[PDB]
């Protein structure tokens, strides 16, 4: 039972670690793809734009 | 057919999270597996 609990809180802790790991790390990655994302859009509106 | 999307669109993200939940399930047990496994290496075969 001890050994099961110890399990636990030990996998547990390593979510929480790793998770805060990742998070970290990937707030900054998805701000950098959303506005390419956003300044391709633009781009080949404008393209779309100077054609008509 | 715009609404048939939303609906469909709706039902995917539940098999997206679904993968999501199994992946750091996996995550979790393999971790604790291995402190579980290095704990009953000590001796305790079971």
């Amino acid at each position: 039972v001890v050994m099961g609990g110890i399990a636990m809180m030990t996998a547990g802790a390593g979510g929480v670690i790793g998770g805060a790991i990742v998070l970290d790390k990937s707030l900054s990655a998805r701000e950098k793809l959303y506005r390419d994302r956003s300044q391709l859009n633009s781009e080949v509106l404008v393209a779309s734009q100077i054609g008509s | 057919v715009l609404e048939q999307l939303n609906r469909d669109i709706d039902g995917i993200n539940a098999a997206i999270d679904g993968a999501i939940a199994g992946i750091v399930v996996g995550g979790l047990l393999v971790i604790g597996g291995a402190i579980v496994t290095a704990i009953g290496a000590v001796a305790s075969t079971p």
